[PDB]
């Protein structure tokens, strides 16, 4: 990038240094089963989406 | 823990079915309240003893299978297939010693 | 025009036969792995001549001595401030440094 | 083989060919504005997601 | 590029619209499925079957024209592609905004061999007690040490020029040329302060060199001398397009920067020809030892050219001040030997060799000025929409041909022929439309101006009584009126015109989606016309819009 910018400009390249909030919620009104659709499974799906 | 029970088809011991679980980490073979050498699992109830059905047996390593409808005569569908009529796979060896 | 294909790179770990002590692995040796949707096999080639023998990594250990306070400022043993920390891992590649 | 392979690249699809040609005709290979910088890097460096 | 023998394939089978027999079989299959209750006789004397075969023939003709190559289908009467495409000379080059671009920009001014771009540091001092600023440090009088500040300016230039003339100063005509081009082509928030000739540093080289007993010394001297000068201060050369291609560059790269009228300049050479910071014996020796005929360098030394050059260090490496170019001091010398005997050289012979070696370089820079562009394939032009009526494919017995029908057969048969002509026009008007649609591809995708309609038709005039068959012959005199009357509303022009425009805009990676609602705060229903006009204008003006940012 610095080769293509301008004689006068240098850019810096960094890592995002991530930081983030997380969800909690009211229990689902339905589930396939206590195990098959355990709250833990829902948590895993939520984690994947994020 | 929540990830240790996979399924429970018999929650109140009224019908036949499958219970499936993983052996938990920290399960212990060396104990004194029950004989050593076995992993031990407990089931419990606080109700009168007859609110559940009587048992015939408990078996490990159970597998379910279903009849394939092909161009033949399903004579065995009038009355259930007798017990102990099935002993082997189509391909006899797949690293399995016996099927009951 | 369109751009062409670039080949991928891998590392392989080799273990020699019980009855030999050393061997020479020449450049261009073919390796086999996997097939595409046509059923054709993938082929990889060794990039450099190398020498294989029976040498294995057995143990990994580590130390670190971190110093905050210059020795000349120690006037009494019970200093108000920590002067440094010195730690060890008997098994460097375990979770807690001890085998977990 | 303890680890996955790396550094390979498949031939361009029609969709990528059109995408690449179309962007060069707009940014002229110069890094001036926001779009320019962001698209020059995603085209040049194949293992950057965002 | 020789002529080849020409032949025709023997497997005439494709199972598509160019395959007559295939089409005929499908025709019959459809007939049975739809009408076998009433039409069962499929013998060859049947008028029904006769009509089917004629139509199948007409379909093959249409398919054959659709396959005509693009070079011809969108050709202009006068040749060229003016309203269809932008050429590489116009759409790939970029305004110069980088340091290398500026060097390429100025290096093409005749008389200039090289240029370097440096940044000015103008300093401003400030009083933090009383906010005040000046270029003088007098701004700090009577202040404390913590009340002082300095800032440097961020966008100013100085241009260092190396010329062919070897004079002391730049000609004022060069200063005007450099300032003119800079200002004409500049970045936002940047400026040029000064243009000046590059400063130099003189270096001495002295040596004793033994050469082969059968060697041309005057030539060896000319060659060594040129090679050392090139080491100290290299310069780029111009190339033809053919040469850039031979080097392995592609189109995207060849046309990456500003377009240059004098030939192409290779970026690698340009980067290499930077002002040198260090000179050393390990390179100078290699230059001499590599000249054919040189056997031994018996003595060699470098040194800063200076006065009172008495006993001094070897100076194995000489460093150069930050804004100077090194140059031989002209107090240099090489003593040539054969065996143990010294030989003498003549100045006129050396000058002649040096001149020839360098003059041949000028010849190539000049040749590079002609080959500046690639070829574009050229087609022909031939009214691709020409159509002939299917009525001419029937026999005389039917009575629908140019020679008519003999009077002795009576009126009733003549009347029936009229009825058939009417029926067949339902098939011809459709085919004529498809041919007509090919003739408009150039307009539909035009960068200058598209059409108002998206579907088209034609009058059919190779039928002898069309003036009687049609209720109002007026329409046959103007295909635009005929289109409005026969297709009419079925042509949803606003939606279709937008789809075409959006596609063309997308080809340049642009996007006009926001006009869909922003214009509704200015206009009501009239926005549909306004927006299409603006999109066409955008495409026409695109060459400058995307470049001069």
């Amino acid at each position: 990038v610095n080769e293509l910018n301008s004689f006068h400009v240098q850019a810096k390249v960094i890592n995002p240094n991530y930081e983030e909030v997380k969800v909690d919620v009211k229990v689902k009104f339905r589930e396939g089963l206590d195990v098959s659709f355990y709250l833990t499974k829902v948590k895993e799906d939520i984690k994947k989406f994020l | 823990q929540s990830g240790e029970i996979i399924q429970n088809q018999t929650p109140r011991f009224l019908k036949s079915g499958i219970f499936q679980f993983s052996i938990p980490k920290q399960a212990n073979l060396d104990n004194t309240v029950l004989p050593p050498g076995y992993h031990w699992i407990k089931a419990s109830m606080v109700k009168p003893f007859d609110v559940v059905s009587q048992l015939i047996n408990i078996h490990a390593q159970a597998v379910e299978a279903v009849f394939e409808d092909q161009g033949s005569s399903g004579n065995h569908l009038e009355k259930g297939l007798p017990a102990e009529t099935i002993s082997k796979l189509q391909e006899r060896l797949s690293w399995i010693k016996s099927i009951q | 025009e369109k751009q062409a294909l670039s080949p991928d790179h891998v590392f392989l770990i080799f273990e020699l036969a019980k009855n030999v002590s050393q061997e020479k692995l020449d450049e261009g040796t073919e390796v086999d792995g996997g097939k595409d949707d046509t059923g054709k096999k993938n082929t990889y080639l060794t990039s450099f001549e190398t020498v294989l023998n029976k040498t294995k990594v057995g143990q990994l250990k580590s130390l670190y001595n971190e110093i905050s306070v210059e020795k000349e400022e120690i006037k009494e043993l019970n200093t108000p401030i920590s002067t440094g920390t010195f730690v060890m891992a008997p098994m460097a590649n375990s979770f807690d440094g001890l085998g977990e | 083989q303890p680890y996955p392979s790396t550094k390979g690249k498949a031939q361009e699809s029609d969709e990528d060919y059109y995408r690449r040609v179309s962007e060069r005709l707009r940014h002229k290979k110069r890094a001036i504005t926001l779009w320019d910088y962001e698209h020059l890097i995603l085209q040049k460096f194949p293992k950057v997601y965002k | 590029t020789l002529n080849k023998h020409i032949s025709i394939p023997k497997d005439m089978s494709s199972k598509d619209d160019l395959d007559f027999h295939f089409l005929r079989e499908e025709g019959i299959r459809y007939i049975k499925e739809l009408g076998s209750n009433f039409w069962t006789d499929y013998n060859t004397h049947d008028p029904g079957i006769t009509m089917l075969e004629v139509l199948c023939y007409a379909i093959s003709d249409l398919g054959n024209r659709i396959n005509i190559p693009i070079e011809d289908l969108i050709a202009n009467e006068e040749g060229g592609v003016k309203g269809q495409f932008y050429k590489v000379q116009e759409i790939l080059p970029s305004a110069p905004t980088s340091e290398l671009d500026l060097r390429k920009l100025f290096i093409d001014i005749e008389g200039i061999k090289n240029c370097w771009i440096k940044r000015e540091r103008v300093t401003v001092f400030a009083d933090l007690k009383n906010q005040k600023l000046s270029y003088e440090k007098t701004i700090w009088e009577d202040l404390k040490e913590n009340q002082k500040a300095q800032f440097d300016l961020k966008g100013l230039y100085r241009i260092l020029v190396e010329t062919e003339d070897a004079d002391k100063v730049l000609s004022e005509s060069l200063e005007k040329a450099v300032f003119t081009k800079f200002h004409a082509n500049r970045n936002l928030c940047e400026d040029l302060i000064k243009v000046e000739k590059v400063a130099t540093e003189p270096i001495s080289v002295c040596a004793n060199v033994e050469v082969a007993p059968e060697a041309d010394e005057e030539l060896i001297h000319a060659q060594i001398l040129i090679a050392i000068e090139d080491y100290l201060a290299p310069s780029p050369r111009h190339y033809s397009l053919k040469q850039m291609v031979d080097k392995g560059y592609t189109m995207d790269e060849i046309f990456e920067g500003p377009f240059l009228e004098n030939g192409f300049i290779d970026t690698v050479e340009l980067k290499a020809s930077e002002l040198r910071k260090e000179v050393r014996l390990s390179d100078i020796i290699n230059i001499i030892m590599s000249i054919d005929g040189v056997k031994i360098v018996k003595e060699i030394t470098l040194g800063n050219c200076d006065e009172n050059d008495g006993i001094e260090n070897n100076q194995w490496v000489i460093c150069i001040p930050e804004n100077k170019k090194p140059k031989l001091c002209k107090k240099t010398t090489i003593n040539y030997f054969k065996g143990i005997l010294p030989i003498n050289l003549n100045p006129v012979r050396v000058d002649n060799h040096k001149s020839k070696i360098l003059a041949s370089r000028l010849e190539n820079d000049l040749k590079a000025k002609d080959d500046l562009e690639p070829a574009i394939p050229q087609g022909t032009f031939a009214d691709w929409g020409e159509y002939s009526s299917i009525q001419h494919e029937f026999p005389e017995t039917y009575g629908i041909s140019d020679i008519g029908l003999p009077p002795k057969l009576g009126v009733k048969r003549a009347v029936l022929a009229r009825q058939l002509k009417g029926y067949l026009l339902f098939f011809d008007q459709i085919l004529a439309s498809y041919f007509e649609h090919l003739s408009k591809i150039k307009s539909l995708l035009s960068l200058d101006q598209g059409p108002s309609f998206t579907y088209f038709t034609q009058a059919i005039k190779d039928i002898k009584d069309v003036e009687e068959l049609f209720k109002d012959p007026t329409l046959l005199e103007n295909d635009e009126e005929l289109t409005k009357s026969l297709i009419g509303k079925l042509d949803d022009t606003i939606e279709r015109r937008n789809q075409l425009m959006d596609h063309l805009i997308a080809r340049f990676a642009e996007n006009f989606s926001s006009y869909a609602f922003l214009m509704k705060f200015l206009y009501g229903e009239s926005t549909d016309e306004i927006v299409l006009q603006d999109k066409q204008s955008f495409l026409r003006e695109y060459k400058e819009i995307s470049r001069e940012r």
